[PDB]
Order: structure tokens, then sequence, then C-alpha cells
DNA sequence: GGAAGGAGCGTTTTTTTTTTTTTTT
DNA sequence: CGCTCCTTCC
């Protein structure tokens, strides 16, 4: 069959990863040099952490990749016994590698690892660092215990810029010979919200549905991120405007009340314009409405009353 | 066999052509299957919009009548802990097709009920076995899905059912049955449906029951209101007019009489009055603030029981006080 | 010997000496106990509700209802948290206080009571032919303190197995009782005795004990100090008689519960000073009161009414005080830790007074 | 995967690992260590940089060694982490933002941050957001609200208006009714911080903070229950 | 004889349901 | 994070 473009066009070399130019350049330097230290790679979903670690391991180990890499993720058994036996035996293995090259243990989604396993990892890292190096990949670097962080170089991946997403989208379009327009690519990038995976999925969906990637065609399938709609609803200077946004853009589109209130809390946490007193009062009202929704009264009237209270506070 | 089934199940769409209202999603998924490039799917929407029906119909179209042999369906009624993801889903996704029939399909219905650990374990299962397997996740509440899972799925939103699709399905059901529905009854049914087909079908079945001789008796709006025990628009209009114009004693008597005539519940009256007032043109906005806050408080109090008469008097007083601002 | 609260406790309906109408109603209930419905007795604490229930049971069965013994029943939670409950029993009835189980009270309803309801009580007939059946009587003390889950569990047990069991619940307030449970019960209001009847009972006790009383007025004062709690009246009468060489006089002090005096001192302190440090010391006093397992809502009532008894305060101050009391009583009902709400009430009162 | 709320699964420390009898045993001596101070860490970082003078000079990063050393010293007290960060920086020809391992703040440090604010950050919203993003485990525990309730009086040794104390306590009481939602904790902490910032002044002398005493009350209540059962 | 820097203190710990890991089995 | 005492450095 035909693979989805998200997996079909997964970068296979470090030079095809867009964004985080400084970090990717440093990874390329490490690959060409060899002296890879223990590292932690943190960042939001779909920005290239897994791809970056895999590409770096491949470039470092060459043909020895099969015998020199041990990959484990949240879908595998990773308990304390695994650390005691499998990882320990891999780190004990004597493998002849070119100078400056070490075995690599990739621990994808390391944040989910249990406390006992993480504590056990300390001793193996202490003992087998001369021949083995650890690459953790996670979304929250703080979920790795401090004794493990103390041994690793930290690398934080930032959200991808519109320029990098556009460049990769153009490369994919050229490879696939896809017909498009500037407004269509703008809409895809705007709906991706910095997630390259979502951008590729939306591009593929639009192409399959209609082929030509225009703004109207993109917005027929893809929806604008509802956090922005919630921000617009909260920032409306008129009660009727907020109510109209809540009705037309969220309620009648099938968005659940619980999702609306959770997104409202998340957005209100990041409103830079408002004062602290107003912000905390809005948070209180959102929390009370959330309590009411959890009890079973998830009605449009409750959300309208929440908006009315927020507007009252703004005055 | 099908005759004994409840209408909500007897009229479940079998093919994608029987799914109405979701034209964009159906179009896109049909073309994807036509080209055989199905990606990982997320179906997000409110109850009774056609998500489960659509996914089952798509599986039928892909695998014909033998879809039960190469589709792994799991829902909230099944345990789906991290152990289940690690063993059962993993083994199904990592094994060959029955007869090399392309890729396999795993349906995770009501996936918002899955634990965070299981969803985290699902990420690499989805990613690594994409060549051989495709995942479908159905949900009504997106906030229960981890960001990593959301990033991996192509998202499709099932909207509340438009009026035209509901009318078409009602016509189909009326033809299948020996039933006659009046235009006013159809309008009332659409209004009370709120975009959910299940409610439409259940109310239609109850209305057919209510008829003494369904072979010749026609369903009217009165039959619909009797079956649902809901207030009529005239009742709501009269109550609101009495509240906004008549004195306290007259308003109390009017509310009591209207409720006692057909045993109407206060919550439905409040909901109808709120619908009516949402379209009111108010020169003072503070009136809307008072109305919304007080009526929401009354609804929350009613949700826990309490004294019915006090709650009705509270509704009357709240509306009067709020509309004193317009003065 | 036994305390005078229990020593002179009436043991039959004819022995009741106050609220004659209630006695007549109970006797009417005992006329044909064959179809006795479930009962819910509500009224002020210490008025004689449990005494009246026991008198009703004695009327139905006989004096043997007062031959009580205690058993310990073990329950295991879903977390394997083993724990125990005290079950009082007489050959004709059972007595339980599931609220002592806290949030686990529901387990008691789901395991113990249901089983008791399911086991039909039959016995060989002494003279007639065939077995005889008799419904079991179960008393639920502190019914108002049950969690909503336990109250819900009570419903179908009461309805389905009505042939085998009849519940008699006792509470001091019906506000916390869910509507279905009230619907399933015959509600019996138990008024508190008047000052005259309390004084008569105390005078009878005094005569029985041969305690020299200078004047009957003392008894009246005792009544006025008990706020209608007959049990408290008898306890203070005994304490005062023992502390005065079994000779009461008009100058003899009235002994009140120590925590009540502490709350009065706290009220005086709050009135005198309104500052942050005063609030911290009030916190210390509140924590001392809570350490003795005094319920938070009881503390709030007593503090509120002690404050309302202050003569220097004006109408606005008292109105604000009662407003804050109502708000923080609701907050306590819906809260988890009582200290927050008690502190909030005291701080609001300090703000309104200052 | 844990979903457990025991002491050890929350904190890895001597108290949670050992017990009272072991720690208080007369034959066991306990010595507590502090993070390595800025002076020693700077000294050793300079020594390491000197030992690698040749490569640093060749790469043109020798002149900027003092800047990165000073930045590293103020960022962590972990010698191993500091050395690893220095090695990562020096071995890099390009420029990247130097970062060390994150360090959790203590209970009393969090209480002080809420009451008085943070010197580094002037925006209370940013401080609170960072506190909740990085110290969620500490803030979620109900003992934090009790600590705030029992320590807010330390501000100016309790020489502020009763109105502010009433506002803070009423806010905490309202938060106690929110079924432990995150919004409740956020609202409570924000209220406390805003109230104290509204009255912050240079001429203030603050008192000593203490752990909440609820545990003592619980022990006394348990003893009372035992005594009452005996009496019964 | 001015701070600047630093250390030490300010502490204790079950419970509802439900899910999960670990160890011995 | 704030307060209270012992160095450390010029
Ligand atoms: N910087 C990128 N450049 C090119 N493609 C990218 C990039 N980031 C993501 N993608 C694309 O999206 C797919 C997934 O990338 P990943 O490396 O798995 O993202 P991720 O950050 O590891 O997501 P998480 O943390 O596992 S949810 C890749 O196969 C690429 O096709
Ligand atoms: N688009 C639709 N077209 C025709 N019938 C529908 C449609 N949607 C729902 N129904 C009818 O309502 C019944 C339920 O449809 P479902 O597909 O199960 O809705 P749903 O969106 O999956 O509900 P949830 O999210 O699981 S509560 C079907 O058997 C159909 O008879
Ligand atoms: N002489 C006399 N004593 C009573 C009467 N009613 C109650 N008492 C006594 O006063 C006390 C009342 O406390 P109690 O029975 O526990 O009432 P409850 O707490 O409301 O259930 C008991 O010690 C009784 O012995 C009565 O009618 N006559
Ligand atoms: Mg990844
Ligand atoms: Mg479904």
């Amino acid at each position: 069959l035909q693979l989805p473009w998200v997996e079909k066009y997964r970068p296979q070399v470090l030079s095809d990863i867009v964004g985080n130019k400084e970090t990717i350049d440093r990874l390329q330097q490490i690959a060409k040099d060899g002296n890879m230290p223990h590292m932690i790679i943190s960042g939001m979903p779909g920005i290239g952490k897994t791809t970056s670690v895999h590409c770096l391991a491949h470039e470092l180990l060459g043909r020895s990749y099969a015998d020199g890499v041990l990959e484990l993720n949240a879908s595998d058994d990773r308990g304390i016994d695994v650390v005691r036996n499998q990882i320990k035996h891999f780190a004990q293995k004597k493998l002849h590698l070119p100078p400056g090259k070490h075995k690599i243990v990739i621990l994808d989604e390391a944040d989910s690892m249990t406390a006992g396993a993480q504590q056990a990892l300390r001793r193996t890292m202490e003992l087998y660092s001369n021949s083995t190096r650890f690459a953790f990949a996670c979304n929250q670097s703080n979920k790795i215990i401090e004794p493990l962080q103390s041994r690793c170089a930290i690398l934080r991946y930032s959200k991808l810029s519109d320029e990098d997403v556009l460049k990769r989208l153009l490369q994919i379009i050229k490879l696939e010979d896809v017909k498009y327009t500037n407004d269509g690519l703008e809409a895809i990038i705007f709906t991706a919200e910095g997630d390259m995976r979502q951008a590729i999925n939306n591009l593929q969906s639009t192409v399959a549905g209609h082929g030509l990637v225009n703004a109207d065609n993109v917005f027929k399938i893809v929806d604008s991120p509802h956090p922005l709609i919630v921000k617009k609803m909260l920032l409306a200077s008129n009660l009727e405007d907020s109510i109209q946004i809540l009705r037309t853009d969220l309620w009648k589109k099938g968005y659940s009340s619980i999702d609306i209130v959770t997104t409202s809390f998340r957005v209100t946490k990041n409103l830079a314009q408002v004062k602290e007193s107003v912000r905390l009062e809005m948070i209180k009202e959102i929390g009370l409405t959330h309590m009411r929704i959890l009890e079973g009264v998830g009605t449009y009237l409750q959300l309208a009353s929440m908006l009315a209270k927020i507007h009252k506070l703004n005055n | 066999s099908k005759e004994n089934l409840p209408w909500v199940e007897k009229y479940r769409p079998e093919t994608l052509d029987e799914v109405y209202g979701q034209n964009e999603v159906i179009t896109t998924v049909r073309k994807f299957v036509d080209e055989g490039k199905l990606p990982h799917l997320l179906f997000y929407g409110p109850p009774g919009t056609g998500k489960t029906s659509t996914i089952v119909a798509l599986a039928r179209e892909i695998y014909g009548k033998n879809y039960s042999n190469m589709v792994l369906e799991l829902n909230a009624s099944d345990d789906r802990g991290i152990d289940v993801v690690r063993n059962q889903i993993k083994d199904f996704a990592s094994t060959r097709q029955i007869f090399s029939k392309g890729f396999k399909l795993i349906i995770l219905d009501e996936a918002d009920a899955m634990t965070n650990a299981a969803q985290n374990a699902l990420r690499r299962v989805i990613e690594r076995y994409t060549k051989n397997t495709r995942f479908c996740v159905l949900a009504n509440y997106a906030h229960k899905l981890t960001p990593a899972l959301l990033s991996r799925c192509t998202r499709f939103r099932f909207q509340p059912l438009p009026q035209e699709a509901i009318e078409r399905r009602i016509a189909n059901v009326l033809v299948h049955e020996k039933l006659k529905l009046s235009p006013n009854a159809e309008k009332a049914l659409i209004e009370l449906s709120n975009g959910d087909m299940r409610r439409v079908l259940n109310v239609l079945q109850s209305c057919k029951a209510t008829l003494d001789n369904p072979d010749e008796d026609e369903i009217s709006d009165d039959v619909i209101y009797e079956c649902c025990g809901a207030p009529r628009p005239s009742d709501l209009k009269a109550v609101l007019k009495s509240i906004l114009e008549d004195d306290w004693g007259t308003a109390h008597y009017t509310l009591n009489k209207v409720r006692s005539a057909k045993g109407l519940a206060l919550i439905d009256l409040i909901e109808g009055i709120v619908k009516i007032l949402e379209d009111y043109e108010l020169q003072n906005e503070e009136t809307r603030v008072h109305l919304l806050t007080k009526l929401a408080d009354i609804e929350y109090s009613i949700s826990k029981g309490g004294n019915d008469q006090i709650q009705g008097s509270a509704v009357i007083g709240a509306i009067k006080a709020s509309f004193e601002n317009e003065t | 010997m036994s305390l005078w609260v229990d020593k002179y406790r009436p043991k039959s309906l004819n022995a009741l000496s106050h609220n004659e109408e209630l006695t007549n109603f109970l006797k009417s209930l005992s006329d044909q106990p064959r179809d006795l419905p479930h009962l819910l007795l509500y009224g002020p604490n210490g008025t004689g509700k449990k005494t009246r229930c026991m008198a009703l049971l004695e009327s139905i069965f006989g004096p043997g209802v007062y031959r009580l013994k205690i058993d310990v029943r073990q329950f295991v939670t879903a977390s394997n948290r083993k724990l125990e409950l005290n079950v009082v029993s007489s050959p004709y009835h059972l007595e339980i206080t599931p609220s002592d189980m806290g949030n686990n009270d529901r387990i008691v309803i789901q395991e113990l009571l249901k089983e008791v309801a399911q086991m039909e009580q039959v016995d060989f007939q002494d003279s007639k032919d065939g077995l005889a059946h008799r419904y079991k009587c179960v008393i639920i003390n502190e019914a108002n303190s049950l969690t909503k889950d336990a109250q819900a569990a009570l419903r179908r047990t009461m309805e389905k197995y009505s042939k085998n069991i009849r519940l008699i619940m006792v509470c001091d307030s019906m506000s916390p009782i869910i509507a279905p449970i009230k619907s399933r019960c015959l509600l019996i209001r138990c008024p508190a005795p008047s000052d005259s009847e309390i004084s008569t009972i105390l005078s009878d006790v005094v005569t029985n004990e041969r305690i020299q009383l200078e004047t009957k007025d003392i008894l009246k004062r005792i009544a006025q100090a008990s706020n209608g709690n007959l049990r408290v009246s008898l306890l203070m009468l005994e304490s005062m008689a023992l502390n005065n060489e079994l000779a009461l006089k008009s100058s003899s002090p009235i002994i009140k519960p120590d925590w009540i005096i502490v709350i009065h001192k706290l009220t005086r302190k709050i009135v005198k000073e309104r500052s942050v440090n005063s609030l911290i010391e009030c916190r210390a006093v509140l924590y001392d009161l809570l350490a003795h397992c005094i319920p938070a809502n009881i503390i709030l009532k007593e503090l509120t009414f002690s404050l309302l008894d202050v003569e220097t305060l004006n109408t606005t101050n008292k109105s604000s005080i009662i407003e804050y009391s109502s708000v923080f009583d609701e907050r306590l009902s819906l809260g988890n830790k009582a200290i927050f709400h008690l502190e909030g009430f005291i701080a609001k009162v300090m703000c309104c007074l200052d | 995967n844990n979903y457990r709320k025991f002491g050890i699964d929350y904190t890895f420390s001597a108290e949670t690992i050992m017990n009272k009898e072991i720690l208080m045993h007369p034959r066991l001596k306990r010595i507590k260590f502090n993070p390595i101070n800025s002076t020693l860490l700077k000294k050793h970082l300079k020594f390491i940089c000197v030992q690698n003078m040749k490569m640093l000079k060749e790469k043109n990063k020798w002149n900027k060694r003092q800047e990165v050393i000073d930045y590293i010293a103020q960022e962590t007290g972990d010698i191993r982490s500091a050395i690893t960060t220095l090695q990562f920086w020096a071995t890099s020809s390009g420029s990247l933002p130097i970062s060390t391992r994150e360090s959790t703040i203590s209970y009393f440090h969090a209480i002080g941050k809420v009451i008085h604010g943070s010197h580094s950050t002037n925006n209370d919203n940013e401080m609170i957001n960072n506190l909740f993003e990085n110290s969620n485990n500490l803030l979620s525990k109900e003992d934090f609200k009790l600590g705030i309730l029992e320590n807010y009086n330390t501000f100016n040794k309790g020489e502020f208006s009763i109105s502010d104390a009433s506002s803070i306590v009423d806010c905490l009481s309202e938060c106690d009714n929110m079924n432990g939602l995150p919004e409740s904790n956020e609202y409570g902490l924000r209220e406390v911080r805003k109230t104290f910032r509204n009255i912050s002044k240079q001429g203030h002398n603050h008192g000593t903070v203490y752990f909440p005493r609820e545990w003592k009350v619980r022990k006394l209540q348990n003893s009372f229950k035992v005594q009452a059962e005996d009496w019964l």
C-alpha cells in the first residue's frame, strides 16, 4: 500500500530536520566528532526529538547500529527487572567500535519510567559510562529524577517557526507534486500550531479530499485551533460578542462544555494583557463553573453565566 | 430479528451512504479508502452524531462482509490498561493480516476513558506499526486525550446533525414504518433533538406507540409533547408574558396553572424561557448578566432537588428584578 | 452506682412524664404493631428520643428489650483496611451507629444491615403448628450523620425486605436526610421538655436521693442552664449535689461543660481585641477545642450564639455576624478541613466589629 | 503508573526511607549536606578551564570562560552537573543557551515565594505559573494550604490590617470547597500573593514560619478516641 | 571596620475508587 | 524566601 506522509517523509538524516538550528547543528557536530555524552532531549510533541535521536544514533554507529543501539519506549517492559537484566547486560557487552564511538541506549518517553527503575539506572550509568551512553527523550525534563539529570547534557527543543514548517511542507509538496496556493499553505501552517506532524497530516487530508491546497479547502476539513477561539471569546469587550462566539464557534460546532472550560482555564493562565486581580477572579469563576459541570450540569446556560460573571469582573 | 430491535439500533447505518450530516468527513474518508491511503484517524464529536456507525461502515467497506476477522475493536466496556496495550493490542498490531488483505484496523471507541499510562504506551505502537496497522480513536471529550496521541491522529469533527439530514432520515424511517408525521410534529422533533439522532429515533418510536391505530393515525405536535411531557411553545410564551407584565399574584397563579395542566417540570420551563430570552433585544446589558447568573444558580439548585415552589417563585423574582434594569 | 441520667430512666411508655401527646401517639402506634412502618424520630438532642424508642419496643415485645449485650463485627475494605463496628443487641432488636465508621458507613449498610434484612427470623411454635415469623427491629443512631451513599443504600433494603425488618432512625436534625429516606419513613417530632417538666423531674430525683434543697428555684435555674437538654440537666444536678456535700443552695454555682466556658472566653477575647495576633490566639483555642473531638459545626453554633449574646454589640454587628455564620456553616458542610472556615468566620467577625 | 499517595512515592529522603526509631537511635549520627556554594564551584570550574587552556584558546572561547563560569555558578550547586555543562559548552564551536539540571525548591521556600514573592521575577503571574509547572507535586498536597493559612501572619510580624487577613482566610475557605481542582490552588496562591504585594514595603520585619500543627491535633484526637472507647 | 558570603532553621506524613509495579510464587 | 549568627575578604 501507500504509507501516510507522516511516516513516508520521516527525515532519515540530520540535515533534513527543520527548526532548532542551533541544537541540530550541535547534534551534527557530535555525530561527526563522536564524543557523545549522556543527554536529555525535551520538547513539545511533533518537533523532531525521536527523529533527531534516531538519526544521530544512525550517523554515529554506521553499520554497527544493529549491535550498538538498545531502544526502549513506553510500549515495552521497562521495570526495575529490565534495568537489572537487559540494560545491564547490554551495557556490559564488549563491542569493538571506532575510536570515539560508544554504545547508545535510547530511552524514548523516559518520563513515564517508574521511580525504582530510575533509581536503579544511577548505578549502571556510574559503572558503564566508559562504553555506554544514554539518550533520554521526554516532553517534561523535570519528570526525570535529579540524580539522573545531574549526569546528562540538557537540550530543550522549541516550537517550530512558520518558516521551517513552510520549508518542509514545500519540500514534501515538490516530492509529491501537489498543487497548492499561498493561502492554503498559510492555513495549514496556522492550523498546525507549530506541530509538524499535524501539518503533514492536514496537508495529506486536504490533498486526498480535493488535491488542490487552498484556504477554503483546508478549512473545510481542518478547524482553527479552539484555544484561539476561546481566547477571542474571553477577550471580547461586549457580553453579547462573547456569547455569540460561544454559541456560533464552539457550542454549535460540537465542542463539549468540559473541553471549553478546561481550555478557558488554560488560556486565562497565559493572558498577558489582564491585571492579576482580574485574572485570579476569572480563574475562580472558571473553577466554579468547572465544578458545576463535573457534577452533571454541563449546559450552555452555565457557560453563558460564566461569561457574564467574567464580563462583570472586567468592569 | 431486526424487527424486535429498538429503533436506535434497528436503523443503524450499514454503508457509508446511509450516514447523513457529515458530508465533508464521509467524502474525505471515502476518497482515502478509494486510494487506500488511510491514515490514523480521530473522530471527535458529541453523542449520537454517527462516529461509531461511520467507523464500522468504513471497516465494512474496506474489508467487505468479513471485517470482523481483521478488525480489533475495543471500548470502555473492556479493560484497556497498560498491560492490555502492551500485550493484546501490541500482538494484534505486530502480526500479519489473515490473507495479506492490506493493513489491519484497530478501533479504540470511547478512548477518552483510557488511562494516561495506556495512552502513553500507545504512542510507539501507533508509530512503529503504521505500515501494517491503522488506528481509529473516537471521543466526545478531547481534554482526556494526551497531546502526544492527538498529534498522531488526523482529526475529523462530527458536527451536531443539521436539520436537513434529520429530515431525510425521518422520511426514511416513516417510509420504512407505516407512519405519518405532520410538519409541525417534525419541527418539534427537530427542535428537541438538539442534533442527536438517537433522541429523534427514540421519540419517534414512543410516538408510534402512543398512536391508537398507527396504520392510519398521524403524529401531531400534541402527540410529541405528550410523549415527551414537554411544555408547548404557547405555554412558555404565556408564562413569560405573565412574568413580564402581570403582578406577582397573577404570575404565581399562571405558573401554577400552566404546570398543573400537564404536570410540567420547572427545569424544562426554565430552559424554554432561556431560549426565548436569548433572542430578546435588551437595551441594558446588566439585565442579561442578572438573568444569566440567577437562572444558572436556579438550574444548579434544581439539579440537587430542593423545594419546587420556592424555585418557581425564585425564577419569577429573578426575571422581574433583572428586567427592572431596562426601566 | 450508675449515673442519675440512667438510674431513673423510664422503662415503659406509662413511665414517661413529659410530652403527653407524644406518649399517646406512641401508644396508638403500639396498639397494632403488626403493620408498623419505618420510623424517624427527630428533635433536639437530650430530649428523650432514644428513651421513647426503647419504651415503644418494650410495649411491643417486653422488658427483655433492656437486656443488652455488645458484639464486634469486622469489615474489610477494597484496600484490605480491616476495621470493626460495635453492634448492640437484645433478643428482639439491634442497635448500630454506622456514622462511627466515617466514610465507610456505607459498607455497614451494604454488608451488615442487608444481611440482617435478608435473613428471615423464624422460630418453632411452642403450642401451635408450624413455624412463626417475626420482623426484626433495628435502631440507627445518629442517622443524620450518615453519608449520602449509605442513605441511598438504605432505600431498597427498607422497601424490599419490609417483612423481615423495621427501621427506627433517630436524629437531631432532618436537614441532612436525603428526600427518599424521609419519604420512606413516618416522621415523629419529639419536642424538648419545658422548664417546668425538667424541674419536676429534677425534684423527683432530689427527693429520691434525699438531697436537701433550700428552694425549688435552683432546679429552675438548672433547667434554664441546660437549654432543654434533660441529660445535661441531670448531669449538672448530680455534679452540683456531689460538690456541695449533697446540699444545694441558691449560692451554689451552676456547672457547665468546660468547652462551653472556653467558647465564652473566646467570644470575650474576640469582642475585646480585633487584630492579627488575636486571630492567631483564636486559632490556638479552636485547635485545642478540635483536639477534644468537638464537632466543627457545634463549635460554630456555640460561638455564633455566644457572640450574639454580647450586650455591647449593635444591630448591624449582630446581623453581619449571623450572615457570616450562615455562610461559613454552608462552607463547613461542603468543605473538607474545618479550620479554614472557623478562621474565616472569626476574621470576618473581627473585621465587622472593628 | 503509580497513582499512589504514600510518603515514599512522593519524596525520596531519609525520613521516608528510614523510620523514627532508626533516625533517633542514639548510635546513629546524621549529617546534612548543602548544595556546593558559588565560591567553591567557581574555583573548581576555573581550575578545570585552566587544565584545558590549550583547547579553549584554540577555539577562541578562553576569553569568555569567566562569563560562563559565573553563569553556571549562580545556576546550580551540583558539581557534576556544572562540570558536564562546562564540558558541553567548551566542546561546542557554536553558541547555545547554557542550562543545567533543574533544582526543586523546598516547602518553606515555596511558602516564602508565595508570601513575599521572588527576587528574580517581578511578574507574579510568571512566578506562579513556573511554580505550578515545576512544583505541582508540592503545591497539590493539602499541607501547603495549611502552611499558608498558619504562616501568612508572619508578614510584618502580624502588623497589617485585619481586612487583608480576612480576605486571605476567606479565599482559602472558598478554595477548600472546590473539590481539589487545580483552579482552586491557583486562585488561592494568587490571592495570597496579590494581597501581600499590595502592602509590601521596604520597612518590614517578618516573623518565623512553621510547619502546620494539624498532625498534633490528629494524634490528640486518636488518643481521645481510644480513651472514649475505654470509657464506653 | 565595613559589608559579602555562607550555614542553619522554619517538618510531617493513609485510605475512596482505581490502576499499576514488584516479589514470591 | 527571611532572619540570625559564625567566617572571609578587601
Ligand atoms: N523538525 C522536523 N523536521 C521534519 N519533520 C518533522 C520534524 N518534526 C517532526 N517531523 C515530522 O513528524 C514526524 C514525527 O516526528 P517526531 O520526531 O517523532 O516528533 P517528536 O517530537 O518525537 O514527537 P513526540 O515527543 O514522540 S509526541 C517525523 O517523521 C517527521 O516526518
Ligand atoms: N449521521 C447519522 N446518520 C444516520 N443515523 C445516525 C447518525 N448518527 C447517529 N445515528 C443514529 O443514532 C444511532 C447511534 O449512532 P452512533 O454512530 O452510535 O453515534 P455516536 O456519535 O457514536 O454516539 P456516542 O459519541 O458513542 S454517545 C445510529 O444507529 C443511528 O441509527
Ligand atoms: N422522669 C423522666 N425522665 C426522662 C424522660 N424522657 C427522657 N428522660 C431522661 O432524660 C434523659 C434523656 O436523654 P436521651 O434518652 O438520650 O434523649 P435523646 O438524646 O434525645 O435520645 C435520659 O437520661 C432519660 O432517662 C421522661 O419522660 N420522664
Ligand atoms: Mg517521540
Ligand atoms: Mg459511539
